[PDB]
C-alpha cells in the first residue's frame, strides 16, 4: 500500500498507532528472540544491499559498504544482549519501592544520502529492542535501498511473534511530506542525521530531538613523531569508501620545522598536490550556494579534477591544497565528504592547539580530533592536548576509521555514528545513543 | 500508595527514601513526557583518550600428540586406565562398513565400558545431524567423546561437543559472538567439565585435528557458518600409520597436494611469527623427497607414507596459529559449488596465486608497508632456496621462476588436469556462476592474512584464467 | 614377543609471547576466576622492584 | 655483559645437542635449526649494545 499524499499518511500513522499499543504489554524472554532473529537475518543480506546501493546512488565502493554494514550489524547485537528494559528493573523489598519502565511511542527516522543502508538497521533494532515504532523519512536520491532493508529486518521480524506491523516508509518523498510528519500530533521523537541542514530543522520543532552529525576533525603533526606511518595511516583512513563515513579526516596541521618532508611524502605516493592556478578552479566548484554543491560527493579524485577542470594522474588518490587563513569564509574549512583535504603551517606546538580549536569551533558539535607523536617520551604534551581539546573522542597515533589488522583499530570503539548531541550551538559535546535514551522509569513506593 | 505528597509527619521522615518535590525536572512539555531528578551529573560533559597499544602473539597445540607405525591400541591403554567408563564414538558410514571402527570397540570392550557408534556423517555438515548426534549424546550421557575420519567427522564432532556441554547457548549466538580468532573479545564458556574429546585421522593430507576450525551448512538457506577460537582444539591426537596403508590413487596424491598448499600459504602469511617458520619449512622439506615415491608404489614402501602422514600433521600445526590465504576460500566454494573434491581444487589454483601475489610494488591497496612484513617476493625467495633450487649465484625473479617451474612437473607425474575444464565442468554454468562466486569469496575470511590487500575484479581474472588454462600476467 | 614403541611430542597448553605481553597475559586469570594467588621468586627480585 | 653471554652459549649448547640425539624424531629437528639460525646474527649484536 503506497503512500503519496497527506490522508494514507494519516492512515498509516493510525496503523502503526494501533500496533505499537499492541505491542507495548510483552514479557523479556519474548522480545530477545526477535531480537535475534532480526540481528540474524539482517546480517545475512551483507552484499544484496551493498550492490543495490551502489547501483541506485551511483557512487560508493561495494566491499567497504560490505564490511562497515557486517559491523554495525554485529556491534549491536552483541552490545545489548541481555538488559533489562521490560517489566521490573530493581527493587528494595524490605522498604517496597519497585522500579519500573515504560516506553515512549512512536519515533521519526531521517535518513541521508551518505550511510543510506547502514542506520536503517541501527535505529531499527534500538527501536524494537525497547518496544517501539518507527517511521523512516529516506531521501529522494537513494530511496529504494533503505525501505528493502527497513522490510527485510521487518518480515524477518513477523515470523517470530511481531504484530502485523510496526516499521513505516515514506514513497517519494518530497520536501512538504517530511514537515507534515515532523509537525504530526502523536509521535514523540525525531532522530535525525546528516548534515547541518537538517539538523537546525530537527532542533527548531518544539520537540524532543537529538542530532547524530559531525564535525570538521583535525590531525596534529609535531616534530618528534614518525613521518612514514602518520602520512599512510592518514592515506589509509581517508581514501575508505571516498570518505563518506562520519567525522573522517578534514585537516591536516603540520609543524614548521618537519614541513617541507611532509609534503614530498605525499607526492610520492597517492596524494596530488596543488599549489597554483588550479586551486581556484577547485574553490569554484565545491561551494556554489554557499552550501555544499551535491555533485562531488562520493566521487573518485580524477572525476572531480576533470570536472574542476584539468587533468590528473589516474592513480591517484587525495587532492591536497595548502591555504593560510582560518575562517568562515574560507572554502576549504567546511566538512567536504569527498577524496580532499587541506593543510595549514604552524610555528610550534600551541600554535598548532589554538589552530585546532579555532577548526573544531566551526563545526558545532565536537566528535573526534587526531594526535601524531611520541608517547613514550612526552607525557606533559599528550596531558596538555587532552586538556585543552573538547570533542567526545580524542586519538594519539590512531586513524579515525575502521579495519586494519589484528583485532580492530581500535577494539574498543563504537562505530563513527551512534554518537549524537542534543543542541548545536557552542561548547557542546556529543555522546552514545543506547536504548536508555529511550526509556522512561518509574518508582513505586 | 497510601502516602501524602508532602513532607513533614513523625518517624523519619514520609517518606525517608524520597528527594524534595522540587529538583526533579523535564526538558520538553507536549506529551507523555516524565520528569526526572536533576544532579550533578547533568552539568558535566566527559571526555575520553586513547592511546596506541600494541598487541601479542600466541602459541597454542593440544596437550599430548602421540604417534607413529603401530601406536594406537597402546595410546588408549591409558584412558583405560584412568580412569573413564562410558564411551561415544563418531564416524563416517564408509568406515564402519569396512572394518575400522571395531578396532577401537573390541579393545575398549575388552576391559567394559559402554561404546555406541553414530555413523551418520555426510561429506558436509548440515546442521541437523549435529542436532540428533546431541540427543543421542545427552541421552546416552558419555565423558570421552572419539572423533575417527578426516574432515567433516573432526568438526561434527567439535560442533556436536559444544553444545552436549551447554545445552541452553543456541546457535545463532555462537553464530554471531565467535567468527574470527584475533579477537579477544569477549569469551566463550568453560568447556571440558564433564567429557573430552580425542581425535584419530584416516586420511593424510589434513590437519584438522590439531585446528580449531569448524565449517557448518545450514540446510533451508544453505549458508554457511565458520566458528573459530581455541576452546575447540582436542586434548589428544592420535597418528597411527597402519589406518592409512590401502588408500588407492589418487586419494593420496590429493592430501599430497593439500599439504603442499597449506604449508606455502602459512609461511608467507602476515601472521607469520618465528615459532612456526620453521615447522612451515620443514613440512616443505619432507614432502618432496617422499611423495613422489608414495604414489609410485605403495604399501611396497611402508617408509615414505607414514612419513608423508607426519609431514601432513606438521603443516597442520603450521597453519594453526598464523592463518591461510585467499586460495583456500576460493577453493571451498569452487568445490562446493560443483562437487568437486576439495584438495584438488586448490592443487589448480596455486600457481595463479604465487603469480598474483609476487608483485614488485603496486602501492594501491598496501597497508603498514614500513612497519612488519618485509616483502612477499623474498620470503618465496628463501623458500626456494631453503628447498634447493638455485645456481649459486642468481637474483630474485628467476629464484621465483625456477620455484614455480618445479610443481608444476610435479603436478605432471602425478597426474591431475591442466584446466577446470578438463576435470568436466561446462561452459555454461560456470559462466552463470562466476560472479556468484566472486565476491562471495571475498567476505568469507579472507582477512585471512594475505599479503596482498585484493579486491572482486581481481578474483574473477583469476577464476577465469583457470578455466581457460592460461597464466596471470601483466 | 618384540614389540616396538611409539614417541610423543608434549608442551605446555599455552604460550603467549612478545615484548609487553606481561600484564595482558595476566587479565586473563582474572576474567576466570581465580580469587587466592602466591608468588615464588628469588630475594634479588623482590629487593629490586620486579 | 656477561650474564647475556652465558645465557647464549647455554641456549648454543642446548640446541646443538638435541639435534643429533638418538631420540631426535622429526618433530623436532625444525625447531632446533630454528634457534641455531636466530642466534648467528643476534648474538654478538646483542652483546654489543644493549
Amino acid at each position: 500500500m503506497a503512500v503519496t499524499n497527506v490522508a494514507e499518511l494519516n492512515a498509516l500513522v493510525e496503523r502503526v498507532k494501533k500496533a505499537q499499543r499492541e505491542y507495548a504489554s510483552f514479557t523479556q524472554e519474548q522480545v530477545d528472540k526477535i531480537f535475534r532473529a532480526a540481528a540474524l537475518a539482517a546480517a545475512d543480506a551483507r552484499i544484496p544491499l551493498a550492490k543495490m546501493a551502489v547501483a541506485e546512488s551511483g557512487m560508493g565502493i561495494v566491499e567497504d559498504k560490505v564490511i562497515k554494514n557486517h559491523f554495525a550489524s554485529e556491534y549491536i547485537y552483541n552490545a545489548y544482549k541481555d538488559e533489562k528494559t521490560c517489566g521490573v528493573l530493581s527493587e528494595d523489598d524490605t522498604f517496597g519501592t519497585i522500579t519500573i519502565a515504560e516506553p515512549i511511542g512512536i519515533i521519526c527516522g531521517i535518513v541521508p544520502t551518505t550511510n543510506p543502508t547502514s542506520t536503517a538497521i541501527f535505529k531499527s533494532l534500538i527501536s524494537l529492542k525497547t518496544r517501539n515504532a518507527i517511521i523512516f523519512s529516506p531521501h529522494p536520491r537513494a530511496k529504494d535501498a533503505t525501505n528493502k532493508a527497513a522490510d527485510i529486518v521487518l518480515q524477518a521480524a513477523i515470523a517470530a511473534g511481531a504484530p502485523k506491523d510496526l516499521i513505516g516508509w515514506i514513497d517519494q518523498p518530497s520536501v512538504e511530506l517530511s514537515n507534515a510528519l515532523m509537525h504530526h500530533p502523536d509521535i514523540n521523537l525525531i532522530l535525525a542525521t546528516g548534515g547541518p541542514g537538517m539538523v537546525k530543522a530537527a532542533y527548531s520543532s518544539g520537540k524532543p530531538a537529538i542530532g547524530v552529525g559531525a564535525g570538521n576533525t583535525p590531525v596534529v603533526i609535531d616534530e618528534t613523531a614518525d613521518i612514514k606511518r602518520a602520512v599512510a595511516s592518514v592515506l589509509m583512513s581517508k581514501t575508505f569508501d571516498n570518505g563518506v563515513i562520519c567525522a573522517s579526516e578534514q585537516s591536516v596541521v603540520v609543524v614548521d620545522s618537519v614541513y617541507d618532508a611532509v609534503r614530498e611524502r605525499f607526492a610520492t605516493h597517492g596524494g596530488y598536490l596543488l599549489q597554483g592556478k588550479e586551486l581556484k578552479a577547485v574553490q569554484d566548484v565545491i561551494l556554489k550556494n554557499g552550501a555544499l554543491n551535491a555533485a562531488i560527493v562520493g566521487q573518485p579524485a580524477y572525476k572531480i579534477a576533470e570536472l574542476a577542470g584539468f587533468s590528473v594522474p589516474e592513480n591517484t588518490k587525495i587532492l591536497i591544497g595548502e591555504v593560510t587563513v582560518v575562517d568562515e569564509s574560507e572554502p576549504f574549512a567546511h566538512e567536504k565528504l569527498s577524496p580532499t583535504l587541506a593543510m595549514y603551517r604552524a610555528k610550534d606546538f600551541e600554535d598548532a592547539v589554538e589552530k585546532a580549536e579555532k577548526l573544531v569551533a566551526m563545526g558545532g558539535i565536537g566528535h573526534t580530533s587526531c594526535l601524531y607523536t611520541d608517547q613514550d617520551n612526552q607525557p606533559a604534551r599528550v596531558s596538555y592536548f587532552g586538556q585543552k581539546m573538547k570533542t567526545a573522542r580524542i586519538l594519539i597515533n590512531t586513524p579515525a576509521s575502521q579495519g586494519g589488522i589484528g583485532d580492530l583499530y581500535n577494539f574498543k570503539l563504537a562505530p563513527s555514528l551512534t554518537l549524537g548531541c542534543g543542541s548545536w550551538g557552542g561548547n557542546s559535546i556529543s555522546e552514545n545513543v543506547g536504548p536508555k535514551h529511550l526509556i522512561n522509569k518509574k518508582t513505586v513506593a | 500508595i497510601n502516602t501524602p505528597a508532602s513532607q513533614g509527619g513523625i518517624g523519619d521522615l514520609y517518606n525517608f527514601k524520597l528527594a524534595p518535590s522540587l529538583t526533579l525536572g523535564c526538558g520538553s512539555w507536549g506529551g507523555n513526557s516524565i520528569s526526572e531528578n536533576v544532579g550533578p551529573k547533568h552539568l558535566i560533559n566527559k571526555k575520553t583518550v586513547a592511546k596506541r597499544a600494541e598487541n601479542m602473539l600466541w602459541h597454542k597445540l593440544p596437550k599430548s600428540i602421540y604417534f607413529r607405525r603401530g601406536s594406537l591400541p597402546i595410546a588408549l591403554d591409558e584412558v583405560i586406565t584412568d580412569g573413564h567408563k562410558r564411551a561415544l564414538i563418531v564416524t563416517d558410514r564408509f568406515l564402519f562398513n569396512n572394518g575400522y571402527a571395531d578396532q577401537i570397540t573390541s579393545v575398549l570392550k575388552a576391559a567394559g565400558v559402554e561404546t555406541e557408534v553414530f555413523f551418520e556423517v555426510e561429506a558436509d555438515p548440515t546442521l541437523s545431524i549435529v542436532r540428533k548426534g546431541a540427543e543421542l549424546a545427552n541421552s546416552f550421557k558419555p565423558d570421552v567423546i572419539i572423533a575417527l575420519g578426516g574432515g567433516s567427522p573432526m568438526d561434527a564432532a567439535k560442533i556436536m561437543w559444544v553444545m552436549y556441554e551447554h545445552p541452553e547457548t543456541h546457535f545463532e549466538e555462537l553464530a554471531l559472538r565467535f567468527m574470527d580468532i584475533r579477537k579477544r573479545i569477549y569469551k566463550f564458556p568453560k568447556m571440558g567439565v564433564k567429557a573430552k574429546m580425542i581425535a584419530v585421522t584416516t586420511t593424510s593430507g589434513t590437519g584438522s585435528e590439531v585446528t580449531p576450525f569448524a565449517v557448518v551448512t545450514d540446510d533451508a538457506t544453505g549458508q554457511k557458518y565458520p566458528l573459530a577460537d581455541y576452546a575447540l582444539t582436542p586434548d589428544m591426537a592420535i597418528v597411527d600409520a597402519n589406518l592409512v596403508m590401502d588408500m588407492p590413487k589418487s586419494l593420496c596424491a590429493f592430501g599430497g597436494l593439500d599439504a603442499v598448499t597449506h604449508a606455502m600459504e602459512a609461511y608467507v602469511s602476515v601472521l607469520a611469527s618465528e615459532f612456526s617458520d620453521g615447522q612451515a619449512l620443514q613440512a616443505l622439506k619432507l614432502l618432496k623427497e617422499y611423495l613422489p615415491a608414495s604414489y609410485h608404489e605403495g604399501s611396497k614402501n611402508p617408509v615414505a607414507r607414514e612419513r608423508v602422514h607426519s609431514a601432513a600433521t606438521i603443516a597442520g600445526i603450521a597453519f594453526a596459529n598464523a592463518f591461510l590465504g585467499v586460495c583456500h576460500s576460493m577453493a571451498h566454494k569452487l568445490g562446493s559449488q560443483f562437487h568437486i573434491p576439495h584438495g584438488l581444487a586448490n592443487a589448480l589454483l596455486i600457481c595463479n596465486v604465487i603469480r598474483y601475489n609476487a608483485n614488485d610494488n603496486p602501492t594501491k591497496q598496501t597497508a603498514f608497508s614500513q612497519y612488519d612484513r618485509p616483502q612477499a617476493r623474498r620470503r618465496y625467495a628463501e623458500i626456494a632456496d631453503h628447498l634447493g633450487l638455485s645456481a649459486p649465484g642468481d637474483r630474485t625473479a628467476a629464484k621465483i621462476e625456477k620455484l614455480l617451474a618445479w610443481l608444476e612437473t610435479l603436478k605432471a607425474e602425478l597426474g591431475i588436469p591442466k584446466s577446470i575444464r578438463e576435470a568436466g565442468v561446462q561452459e555454461a554454468d560456470f559462466l552463470a556462476n562466476v560472479d556468484k562466486l566472486s565476491e562471495d569469496a571475498f567476505d568469507d575470511q579472507c582477512t585471512g592474512a594475505n599479503p596482498r590487500y585484493p579486491l572482486i575484479s581481481e578474483l574473477k581474472q583469476i577464476l577465469l584464467d583457470t578455466y581457460y588454462g592460461r597464466d596471470y600476467v601483466e
